[PDB]
């Protein structure tokens, strides 16, 4: 995460960060119930072995309110290929039931339709995560939340060097020197209503961190909703 | 219907059924007694920052 705003105790519980045999944390995930993760697939691929953890919000100052879990099953996408980012998405169904209490808790999954139309028409958006603080910069050692403005789809086709597809969208900002970034790949985006945050979209990719005139791109939870319903039955 | 005008007044999910408006909940929520309203079920509800 490239500036923002630190999480807070309490307000990104659905919050989940993959971890390798090193124990490093190198990609972000998504709280969906208490068995299943949301992730990105490009993410399985920088680590042989991982665990996820959460109700994590310091890498360092063992907060001991943390939890990690093993991997069960990962459920990549058929469809996904490296050469063009497209279906970035992934579940993984964990071993053991995540028990929820503070800064761990689920999102919710929307509804295709209203979320389309009420979600995403929102003007902004949060992403978190524990990735790098700058382009060339560390990872982050707190985890942090960001509002990113929802971005035209034709500004972002044009601000792409790359094919912008039906599964993905755009999210940051033009200029301004914030945006996701190395590290926060898998991670949340959420989108606010009345108090409670819905999955929208899974940290995918971007030319560069918060670079001039490039956007934030993210997987579009809601074209791929049934498929996810699909994996919750272990598919 | 106008599920449009503002969410129909629902608190989540919102569709027209021809005439009128429907709410609907995610999942671990159940529709109030208004019919539009959401009420949690257990004390981690989806959504909902921890404090
Ligand atoms: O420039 C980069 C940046 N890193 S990164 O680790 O800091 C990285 C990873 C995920 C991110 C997600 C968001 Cl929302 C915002 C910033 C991010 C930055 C990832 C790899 N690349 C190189 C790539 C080139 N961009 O300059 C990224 C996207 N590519 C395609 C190819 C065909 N179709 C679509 C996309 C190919 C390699
Ligand atoms: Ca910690």
């Amino acid at each position: 995460i490239v500036g923002g705003q630190e999480c807070k105790d309490g307000e990104c519980p659905w919050q989940a960060l993959l971890i390798n045999e090193e124990n490093e944390g190198f990609c972000g995930g998504t709280i969906l119930s208490e068995f299943y993760i949301l992730t990105a697939a490009h993410c399985l691929y920088q680590a042989k072995r991982f665990k996820v953890r959460v109700g994590d919000r310091n890498t360092e100052q063992e907060e001991g309110g943390e939890a990690v879990h093993e991997v069960e099953v990962v459920i990549k996408h058929n469809r996904f290929t490296k050469e063009t980012y497209d279906f970035d998405i992934a579940v993984l169904r964990l071993k053991t039931p995540i028990t929820f209490r503070m800064n761990v808790a689920p999102a919710c999954l929307p509804e295709r339709d209203w979320a389309e139309s009420t979600l995403m028409t929102q003007k902004t958006g949060i992403v978190s995560g524990f990735g790098r603080t700058h382009e060339k910069g560390r990872q982050s050692t707190r985890l942090k939340m960001l509002e990113v403005p929802y971005v035209d789809r034709n500004s972002c086709k044009l601000s792409s060097s790359f094919i912008i597809t039906q599964n993905m969208f755009c999210a940051g900002y033009d200029t301004k020197q914030e945006d996701a970034c190395q590290g926060d790949s898998g991670g949340p985006h959420v989108t606010r209503f009345k108090d409670t945050y819905f999955v929208t979209g899974i940290v995918s990719w971007g030319e560069g961190c918060a670079r001039k005139g490039k956007y934030g791109i993210y997987t579009k939870v809601t074209a791929f909703l049934k498929w996810i319903d699909r994996s919750m039955k272990t598919r | 219907k106008l599920c449009s005008l503002d969410n129909g007044d629902c608190d989540q999910f919102c569709h027209e059924e021809q005439n009128s408006v429907v709410c609907s909940c995610a999942r671990g929520y159940t529709l109030a007694d208004n019919g539009k309203a959401c009420i949690p079920t257990g004390p981690y509800p989806c959504g909902k920052q921890t404090l």
